[PDB]
């Protein structure tokens, strides 16, 4: 049941992808650690909540 | 066996593209904030830019990353006196919440609704109170979780401490700080950082005092309480202990963003108090 | 029993650590999630949203609805500044408390391009041409159109399109800047001027207010999470 | 459209009511989410729901308020503001539970020679600050819910000092959004700006927002409509000008559960 | 020895934990199981079984065989209630001690549809029509047939079929309700009335008793296990 | 090696089905407790119901789950006096 | 001898089934932890113990 | 599953080749250091050599190997007095750096620029200060990391210790020395062991005192500070504790080599002080 | 819980140990590396670079620009030494402080071939022939050309090629030598002489200086890392 | 996710390559131990930084 993943490597030694192994000991999801393998989304719903899609090169008001 | 492993929180931000001069009918710089929208502009739209390969990431600013830190929500005080003392053996009863302290509360409050598995870590420290010289054997604490409806303890040693059904943590002094995980236990589809209403409806036909209730307050007893005590029997020499509770929100999700708390917190609600309403400092319009 | 040997860090409590732990409420019937509107995935998303700037933080205007209003007038052309501001997003009193400035104060380092949008709240009959400037650090902070004109700027012409956006490009020596006032990681100067002059007809108000907004460009990021000074609990 | 069509000119139609506008700055849809009925996968109350449709899902025009050099701002709460509006209020009071979205149309016209900017904001769970410094969360149900006439913001925080017989009401200070946070940041919330020189009004399409699929409309207010003067009203030279701000709102894809006898609240 | 590092929670005793442990009686010849009748797999199974309600908890009737009997009579039609009851399965004195109420008090949260069945213990010669009502919270608790008739109800007609079942549908704002008296998670009102009137011939008893039973529907569940107040050990 | 993994204690309870009006000879609401049995009724039998996808579970109310908790059955008292003590 | 199973996942992170690994150290079943992988059954034997199967739409007594 | 495993740091050095007599026009021994280069000569170039199979390696002299050792960079002093004492409970505040001590600093300074993940190990020792006899329960230390900009603690027990966002280590006395890892956190593409310049540009048109700044000093606050305290409440009998911080540079890289520090360090910069400028000792030109 | 048994070394702190440990700054956006010139991979690389030798460490010349200059002259032929030096790279005052000597003092053991290069800083009109010698330990340290000539040496002829390199071959009984003065691991003697004599014409300086440099050959290595005495912190 | 490597064997017992097993527990590279599997490079950039490549058998200056 071992879950193997990739570490986004910062400062590399004078020493190919590096990995880290994770295994869940408990039956309850809540007991589990944070994956940190999270997703980004486009701000649109907040920065441009307007009915009629807007084109930056053209006049906002027309 | 082994299981190995679209835009990721830790993916490199968009590269800056080479941009030359412009003499056109296209007006990116010009707009109208009145519409409710924010101009999606980028350096290359208003100035001549060079080509730049972007390596920077928003990894650390993600919802989980932003809260992925153990925060102190309360300090519980208990004790174990000499059998003789006239005053009662002091056992602690704390109503679970993130509002007794300000730091974590302000962060969670950047948003209206939230959802998450809760990780509680307990740091226990003890000490001697009297210019005495007698000693005391290693103490064993009992942290009992009493959910709304269950018999709340009235004595450091009454029947309730049996915890037949309630979850109890038996911590041993000097050992690695106690820790337990708790699922999303809300009676709603998500925790409400804010409730613009009441738990009761004042009915005309019915006496004023009866239909009355607190503003912004839902379940009189959201999540029950934490009842802590020192299991050890009364000791000739009195020893006072303190239980620091660290709360960390994991596997977390948040909805509907809000402007951060600008002025000193005043109670469990949004209420502000006189003399604290002037946050910003003096600085002239034309001074760098 | 399997032979094991304890290493440094054993039994310690790292507030920032990330491990598994026993569940106090086993088998608990968890209440499912409902598709609630307005969900956020990254603090930076909030920084990309236009937020009003408290420009006029003067003794009497500060901490009142007025600090947000930058007053202009039909007065004669002058090469003198309408408003001077330092590129210190997290430390400068006028930026530190805006949605962007506030999120920046939860972090030690900031990087990327910012964008300043100005809204002309004067009457329709009122015309004018303003000069919005950005001067990268290292020299005498602009006190006259002449100097300001020499650096990154935008000549805003007032008309149907109520607002004008000036993009402050990511121009720095270090890969990241500090969320505090620091000579070494200094951002430069943002200043505004009268290109020509606010002109109005008769029967019209010779004085009007212009609102200003700041937000982060898609190339913007922050790092090294930290506790902010914008809130406390003395007691 | 080379054919004529434009952002500034719109026509909204709900049930037997239609709204027209020749000077609009487009329209806003809160969090990009258009109002919708409660899905089976997300439903809670098992009983056949009551869906008034055209009888309630139409445009109600509240009492017109006056905007002046002195005005600090106005506030309303949903559904509270519509509680006495025809068949919508009737169905809201007859049922234990109820959910509803809204199409908020704020009307405010003037002249090419007038100045001023109205900041129109739609705030989820708009909890406001009380008038007391000796006690907290004490604002009475009657005062927290003004109904159609709504409430107003103050440029100054003045504490209720009558400990014996407390006013038990809100003290919402303008620059602090009436709730402990800086107004300059209210823009993170679904909104539009009514800039006299650019537009007659503000149109906000609000979805049903909440920690629950459906709730008590009488006990709890889902949305808060805050209107503050970002830039003060100003005209030609008149020292004390004035212009009306008319607020028209329409419930949407609204539905109700737990039918019984009508709820007669103690609103005074 | 294999390098290991101890983490928070180490050496602690979580009464609710779930781990392995050395057996004090190794190789012990365990006595096999025999197919014993009446085996239970889930506490909810017991909640689904009809249990008699102690309706008349009055000063003199309470704690006696009488509290179970709701007395009726051949008296003239009246829009007044035969019996008023609050939908608080675990907290309301009349429901709290029934098989269902008792199991509910071992848990913090409850959800789903309940069903109330009424048994007519009067004589065969006795006819009548009663109105069993359920009024979801938020309004004036019904004190007259008129109001009760306006909400969820069932017009029970007395005949061969001794009993009548009224299903109280799962109608709530929150996904779960609290096993205690709470304004926010309130369930509403259950009331009973005379649709017409209990009619009996001569040589027959003008007064009879009706028994009432409560049980949980298949959509019913409980969560957040907890210690009950229905039993104690003072000393 | 690795070994991976009918109604389960943690399976979602039965969904509520959409039910309309009724004018029939069928009498679910009517019964006879005397027989020793409990009326298997559900909301849709006595009232007009909407369609509801049920997510709730009886996981925590199972025999094991109900008792899956360490409970105090006794408190034993022992001691270690000074050699001299008479007791 | 490792026993891999599925966690019924509650509150999911902004981060497909998740699993947990279990291994038995002792020879005696009693030493083992509780699987919690338990079964439900129909209340019938208690709610309807009657000889002649009953149909809810029809008259209980006939 | 299992992943198994050009010139390696631990590869055997070049073998010595058999070399005979020479009477040629080739002149290896002769050269010209003026060009800036060093004569690549080997024994076989100037003398008759035998064949030798070389087994020796430069493994231990590699950049990582050279620094692969925990070095003491500072000693923090904190305490926990009797409630009564008039003087304040002493909590420590240390500005993070490798220059407070000499050993590790001299090694890092063999080079201009550096890059590396940092491993901090904390050795905590406590003791009694007064010829008293009273005792004290096991102490629990709180090592809080306060990055530049964050509210620096003013009291052993003020609001800042909540660490809602800042990283804190809760160490328990008598237990294995605390340890944490830190990434390459520099605002630059590499740490600068030396900065030949200033944080400010003195502008004529502007008052002398204003444009002034320290020589060789960049960010007034490079990496923030380490704030340490004893979590336990005031104890009748006073106990003084010391926190020794061991710093080890891992996954390290270095650029532009320099001549080692020949004379006694004098402050955070390259400055030398009178009376310490004569390192070398007396030894005659013609004496072995 | 998995049965484990702690072994000696448990909970100890080995300053030289090499284990994993929790990261205090999770998910931290690390600033990438730029191709910076002059990157080093091994301390030995620095030892292979020619560094000037402080030969004349006499009472008055030491600790001054002069200690680096070995003075010669047009004087008559003499079998006497221009300069005598012991092969103790890390301990001998004249070698101990050179780049090579300095790195050697961070290690306990040294091995391999060294090379000494001499630069003739006299005038172009000045000719001469010098004898650079190396005498492996065990005998009377050379005090006269006669004896020095008998061991490993190089007859340097002064001309266009300004400098001359003499390679001191790895000649030892032990596989490694100690970085300190030690009879058992002794390296021998390095001495310099006048083969013929420095000759110069009229109108030319009869006295000139010769600079000397030391560096390690590719067969050179060091081991057993250790703390040096070349720097301290008394206080 | 286990990383198996070879130990350069020094003093061998009177007892074929010997190996050592390594596994990464943390998601962050910084948390990881030092591989020590490092590379050597030729001193050239420092010992012979001259524009015109030099041949040791021939006259440095010509
Ligand atoms: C032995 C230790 C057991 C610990 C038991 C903890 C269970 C209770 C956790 C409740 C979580 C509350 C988190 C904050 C919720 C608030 O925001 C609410 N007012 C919002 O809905
Ligand atoms: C709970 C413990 C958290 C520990 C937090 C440590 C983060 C700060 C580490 C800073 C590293 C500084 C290393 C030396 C850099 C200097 O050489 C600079 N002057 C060069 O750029
Ligand atoms: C999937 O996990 C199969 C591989 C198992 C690897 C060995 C597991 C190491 C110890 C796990 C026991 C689980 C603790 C409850
Ligand atoms: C089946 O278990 C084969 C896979 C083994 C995985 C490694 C086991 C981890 C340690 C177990 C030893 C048992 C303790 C008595
Ligand atoms: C790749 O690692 C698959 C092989 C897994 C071997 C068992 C791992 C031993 C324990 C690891 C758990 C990781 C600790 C967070």
């Amino acid at each position: 049941g071992a879950q193997v993943s990739s570490q986004k490597v910062g400062a590399h030694e004078n020493s190919s992808t590096i990995n880290y192994t994770t295994i869940n000991y408990y039956r309850d999801s809540a007991s589990n650690a944070a994956s940190k393998q999270d997703f980004s989304q486009d701000p649109s719903k907040f920065t441009e909540p307007i009915k009629d899609v807007l084109i930056k090169t053209a006049p906002m008001l027309n | 066996g082994s299981s190995s492993t679209a835009a990721t929180s830790r993916d490199a931000l968009p590269n800056t593209e080479a941009s030359g001069p412009t003499h056109s009918k296209e007006i990116p710089a010009l707009t109208a904030v009145e519409t409710g929208a924010t101009n999606p502009l980028v350096p290359s739209d208003t100035v001549q830019t060079r080509h730049v390969v972007q390596h920077r990431s928003r990894s650390e600013s993600s919802i989980e990353s932003f809260f992925a830190r153990g925060a102190c929500v309360t300090i519980m005080t208990v004790d174990n006196p000499a059998s003789t003392t006239n005053k009662d053996k002091l056992f602690a009863v704390w109503k679970i919440t993130y509002k007794d302290t300000v730091q974590l509360r302000r962060k969670l409050e950047f948003f209206t609704y939230s959802r998450f598995d809760m990780e509680l870590t307990f740091v226990v420290t003890a000490n001697f109170t009297e210019t005495n010289n007698g000693h005391a054997l290693n103490q064993v604490y009992q942290i009992m979780y009493v959910p709304p409806g269950a018999p709340v303890p009235e004595k450091w040693d009454d029947y309730t401490w049996q915890t037949s059904s309630n979850p109890s943590i038996f911590y041993t002094y000097g050992t690695a700080p106690a820790r337990i995980s708790v699922p999303y236990v809300g009676i709603s589809n998500a925790y409400s950082h804010f409730y613009d209403g009441f738990s009761k409806v004042p009915l005309k036909d019915q006496s004023a005092a009866l239909g009355d209730s607190l503003y912004g307050a839902a379940s009189l007893n959201d999540f029950g309480i934490l009842a802590v005590r020192v299991v050890n029997d009364h000791n000739p020499t009195k020893v006072t202990s303190k239980i620091r509770v660290y709360l960390k929100p994991k596997h977390i999700r948040v909805w509907c963003p809000r402007p951060p708390r600008a002025v000193a917190y005043y109670g469990p609600g949004v209420d502000y108090k006189d003399g604290t309403l002037t946050p910003l400092s003096t600085k002239d319009l034309t001074t760098y | 029993g399997l032979p094991v040997m304890n290493t440094p860090g054993s039994n310690q409590y790292l507030t920032a650590d990330n491990f598994q732990s026993p569940c106090a409420l086993p088998e608990f019937d968890v209440t499912p999630p409902i598709d609630i509107p307005g969900e956020v995935k990254n603090m930076m998303e909030l920084a990309e949203i236009d937020t009003m700037i408290p420009f006029d933080l003067s003794a009497t205007k500060k901490n009142t609805m007025e600090m947000y209003r930058v007053r202009l007038s039909d007065k004669p052309h002058t090469d003198d500044p309408i408003l001077c501001l330092s590129l210190s997003p997290a430390s400068d009193p006028r930026l530190s408390h805006t949605m962007l400035g506030e999120i920046l104060n939860y972090y030690t380092h900031w990087a990327g391009s910012l964008k300043f949008t100005f809204l002309f709240c004067g009457s329709m009959m009122a015309t004018g041409k303003l000069l919005v400037s950005y001067a990268p650090p290292g020299a005498d902070p602009p006190k006259k159109r002449k100097e300001a004109m020499l650096g990154t700027h935008v000549i805003w012409d007032i008309g149907l399109q109520s607002s004008c956006t000036m993009v402050v490009p990511w121009i720095s020596n270090t890969t990241y800047r500090q969320t505090i006032d620091d000579s070494f990681t200094e951002g430069g100067y943002i200043s505004v001027f009268y290109q020509t002059r606010i002109v109005v007809p008769l029967s019209t108000p010779r004085e009007m207010d212009i609102l200003g907004f700041v937000s982060a460009c898609n190339d913007f990021s922050v790092r090294l999470l930290r506790d902010t000074t914008h809130i406390e609990q003395k007691a | 459209e080379a054919c004529g069509y434009s952002d500034r000119v719109l026509q909204l139609t709900l049930g037997n009511s239609t709204i027209t506008t020749q000077e609009a700055a487009n329209s806003v849809v809160a969090y990009g989410r258009w109002p919708e009925y409660l899905r089976d996968s997300e439903a809670n109350p098992v009983d056949q729901p009551t869906e008034p449709d055209v009888a309630a899902c139409r445009f109600y025009t509240l009492d017109t308020v006056s905007w002046t050099k002195e005005s600090r701002g106005w506030w309303w709460k949903l559904p509270d503001a519509l509680r006495d509006m025809g068949l919508f209020g009737q169905n809201m009071y007859y049922h234990y539970l109820g959910r509803s979205g809204y199409t908020v149309h704020v009307q405010c016209n003037a002249s090419k020679f007038h100045q001023g900017a109205l900041g129109v904001f739609a705030v989820p769970e708009m909890c406001l600050a009380g008038d007391s410094n000796t006690t907290t969360m004490h604002t009475s149900y009657q005062n927290a819910n003004p109904g159609e006439k709504g409430g107003t913001f103050t440029g100054t925080f003045t504490p209720d000092n009558n400990q014996t017989s407390p006013a038990r009401r809100f003290c919402p200070v303008d620059y602090l959004l009436g709730n402990g946070t800086l107004l300059g940041n209210a823009f993170v919330f679904p909104h539009q700006i009514i800039n006299l020189r650019t537009n007659n009004c503000a149109t906000l399409v609000l979805p049903y927002v909440n920690s629950l699929s459906i709730d008590s409309m009488v006990k709890h207010n889902n949305w808060g409509i805050a209107i503050l003067p970002l830039a003060p009203l100003n005209f030609a030279s008149e020292s004390s000008p004035e212009i009306p701000i008319t607020l028209t709102i329409a419930p949407m894809c609204c539905e109700f559960n737990g039918l019984r006898n009508i709820t007669l609240p103690r609103l005074q």
